């Protein structure tokens, strides 16, 4: 059996942050390539 | 039906690897003609709801020399496309670093869309074709000569020997079927070999406006 | 002068002795002549020809020999097997005498071809005798070689060394290109090799030859850890299975999934229908038949494999970045890990006779996957900081420092040095050369120095000709260069090799200062093997060639 662990390590926890960071940027550089476009 | 949709498909496949290798790209050579029984097994007998669906064809190729450049194709799931469907295809675009590729419709497109795909032109270029644009090889039907896109050397070439300007050569439109399936731009000579009844072989030109 | 036979040796006492009987000689003639008498009116005719009696009578004698053999041929394809096998055993009873005759020799070479299974006394007199041993055809030499696994591995072992040498040698071919490296050709071509088509024509329809084959295979990985035996299975497997031998496909366990794998090595990528499939396969593995997990980690030991599912875990990991998702959440991507792990594991496996699946570590997929997400989604973010407009853009330097978990997964997980590696050649392939940069530290050290394994080199250094231009540049050079390959180029013969193949494609875009200290620098020494200074050669050659041309 593949013992799949219960809780997300703390590299995947700073790995989820940075992830949601760069979604903010994006979002906002898609926001801001509308207003240019 | 399902069986005529895998054949629709097929038939949207070899064309398309037809006109890829006739746009000058890398075509594998079993890939450029396979039997639809192949494409069956390779892909699942089964367009509606299952294994051959739209999105798991979307054929990548690079080209024959300066690999770098790839126009790797696109089949929408929706019959009518739309801006918001194709960002996604323009976010997987910037997630590479190729700027040309080539969506397939079912039905016709959003004219907002049409419009949104000059609004990048010069960042990254994307053409689109109509299911009935390519389930037939228009440059194999006895009507279509040979037409051969032209480097710029051999048009500055042509243009030196002839003593012309590109003002003067007889023209073709960019919405051209023909000029549709090669992809050529504004500006760019086609030469054009067709046999003559009255001396063999005609060769014109044919610049792009 | 054998059974009912005259002269061959006083035939040799003919030819010496000389002096009168000529009686006696014609009497000898008409006794051991075609003993036909309508031929005794023929023959004053052929005397009356002029032309001595040697060519015509050889003319016949090859012309029933020649319609003796395609009645052989007929005979064999013809009526029911029983009779026909009896009627061939009679005829080799018959004709196997003249076995060491030259001119009837092949009648009895085509008659033990087309019998099922020839006596064993007569095959123990052809195996005692090398001319005729080289002269029998390979279904002879079946029955020879499957009650013999000592001559078979005398046979066999030149092909298998053969087969190792031309893989290493493709792994160092002149020419450095993306598009036409080591994994360029399909499975199908690849199969198509002399040494793979004489295995194949070898083994047959015979399942106790090609076991003999499989233990040899294993008997060669376990002591030489070389992994290009398990690719000759692979293919060797797939070879009779293009040449429609259910004698043998049937009762291989790994059959089916070494035809799935092929198809996706074929299509470069692992969809998640091929990905059930194998998993399938994997599963259905019964209790008390764990061996064929062996196996079938052997076959995804083949370069090609691990070549295939790393790429696929690659391309899954983007994916995951471009839907927001976690490494873990993806079953696809465990599969995938879990193949790999098999793959990697396989010669443990097969050498501790253990055969259990090796557990895949928790760090890999919860720290190792998603910092390799991180790196992309750094390199998403500077692609798009780029192109902002100049009124926008803030001094965004990319990030050049290189977590230290990350050099320690690279350098105690085999995994993860290798899902690493593949990373490292998907980003040169890209002409990524800020992330190639931050990432090149981090491959001095790996696990077990994967990162200078020969096919892992082969297809950096075919990347890399990608980033020609930034050749001209010193600190990429110095990066490379003395970080990476000079490093190791000392210690380590084949990173010598591949460091002066790229100096040789990439001379003419390397700065002149850098050019000469790396010509410095490579220069071989007198414990240097034959192809570096080969190579070395070759680049003075070209530089003097470019030195010409200013």
């Amino acid at each position: 059996m593949l013992v799949i662990p219960p809780g997300l390590s703390e590299e995947e926890e700073a790995l989820q942050k940075k992830f949601n960071k760069l979604k903010k940027k994006k979002k906002a550089l898609l926001a801001l390539k509308k207003q240019s476009s | 039906d399902d069986e005529e949709e895998t054949y629709r498909l097929w038939k949207i496949r070899k064309t398309i690897m037809q006109l890829c290798h006739d746009r000058g790209y890398l075509v594998t050579q079993d890939e450029l003609d396979q039997t639809l029984e192949e494409f069956k097994a390779q892909f699942g007998d089964k367009p509606s709801e299952g294994r051959p669906r739209r999105t798991d064809l979307t054929v990548l190729v690079a080209h024959n020399d300066d690999p770098t450049d790839q126009m790797f194709v696109f089949f929408p799931e929706e019959p009518k496309v739309g801006i918001k469907t194709i960002k996604v295809y323009c976010q997987r675009m910037q997630e590479e670093n190729i700027t040309r590729a080539l969506i397939v419709v079912q039905q016709g497109m959003t004219p907002s869309a049409k419009q949104s795909l000059v609004d990048m032109a010069p960042k990254y270029i994307l053409e689109q074709f109509l299911q009935q644009e390519l389930l037939i090889n228009i440059t194999e039907h006895e009507l279509v000569p040979e037409h051969v896109v032209m480097t710029k050397e051999e048009v500055t070439e042509l243009l030196a020997r002839y003593k012309l300007r590109e003002n003067q050569l007889p023209r073709i439109q960019a919405g051209d079927p023909v000029a549709r399936y090669f992809g050529i731009k504004r500006g760019q000579v086609v030469k054009i070999i067709r046999p003559s009844e009255t001396a063999g072989r005609y060769i014109t030109y044919r610049l792009v406006q | 002068q054998d059974l009912g036979v005259a002269n061959g040796e006083d035939l040799k006492e003919t030819l010496t002795n000389c002096t009168e009987p000529l009686k006696a000689i014609e009497q000898f003639q008409t006794e051991n002549g075609v003993l036909l008498p309508s031929l005794q009116s023929a023959l004053p005719f052929l005397d009356l020809h002029g032309t001595p009696r040697l060519e015509f009578h050889q003319s016949v004698f090859d012309e029933l020999r020649d319609k003796l053999l395609e009645r052989v041929s007929a005979i064999a394809s013809e009526g029911k097997a029983e009779e026909r096998y009896k009627k061939l055993e009679d005829l080799l009873e018959k004709s196997f005498s003249l076995v060491k005759m030259p001119s009837l020799q092949p009648v009895v070479m085509c008659v033990m071809k087309h019998l099922p299974k020839v006596p064993e006394k007569k095959l123990k007199l052809v195996m005692a005798d090398k001319e005729l041993y080289r002269a029998c055809a390979v279904e002879v030499k079946r029955q020879i070689w499957q009650d013999n696994q000592a001559l078979f591995g005398d046979e066999v072992s030149p092909l298998l060394k053969q087969y190792i040498l031309e893989k290493e040698s493709a792994l160092f071919s002149t020419e450095l290109s993306v598009l036409h490296n080591f994994f360029s050709p399909s499975p199908k071509t690849r199969r198509q090799g002399e040494v793979v088509q004489r295995l194949t024509r070898m083994v047959g329809k015979n399942v106790k030859l090609y076991d003999m084959v499989l233990q040899f295979l294993r008997t060669l990985f376990l002591r030489t850890r070389n992994v290009h035996y398990c690719t000759l299975r692979a293919e060797l497997l797939m070879s009779l299975h293009d040449l429609d031998v259910g004698e043998i496909c049937t009762v291989d366990p790994c059959h089916k999934f070494t035809w799935c794998l092929d198809a996706c090595i074929r299509e470069r990528f692992v969809d998640s229908k091929r990905a059930r499939e194998l998993q399938g396969f994997l599963d259905g593995v019964k209790k008390g038949q764990e061996q064929v997990l062996g196996d079938l980690s052997m076959i995804l030991c083949d370069p090609f494999a691990i070549n295939t599912l790393a790429l696929s875990t690659v391309r899954h990991l983007q994916e995951l970045v471009g839907q927001e998702t976690l490494p873990r959440d993806s079953p696809d991507l465990l599969l995938l890990l879990r193949l790999l792990a098999l793959g990697q594991g396989a010669w443990d496996m097969i050498d501790s006779q253990v055969f259990k699946e090796p557990k895949m570590e928790v760090e890999l997929i919860t720290r190792f996957l998603p910092m390799l997400m991180s790196f992309l989604v750094d390199d998403y973010t500077f692609n798009v900081d780029q192109k902002l407009p100049a009124e926008e853009k803030a001094p965004v330097s990319y990030p050049n420092t290189l977590p230290e978990s990350f050099t320690k997964f690279l350098q105690e997980q085999r995994m993860a040095c290798e899902v690493g590696l593949y990373y490292v050649l998907h980003i040169t392939k890209q002409r990524n050369k800020n992330a190639l940069l931050r990432l090149l530290p981090g491959l001095v050290e790996t696990f077990g120095d994967l990162a200078f394994g020969d096919i892992f080199l082969h297809l950096l250094t075919g990347n890399l000709a990608l980033l020609a231009d930034e050749f001209a540049l010193e600190d990429f050079c110095s990066s490379l260069f003395d970080g990476f390959f000079l490093t190791a180029s000392p210690r380590k013969e084949n990173v010598h090799r591949h460091a002066l193949r790229l100096l040789i494609h990439l001379h003419p875009r390397v700065a002149p200062s850098k050019l000469e200290a790396l010509q410095k620098a490579l220069e071989p020494t007198g414990q240097s093997g034959e192809a570096v200074k080969e190579l070395y050669s070759q680049l003075g050659e070209k530089l003097e060639q470019l030195d010409h041309r200013k």
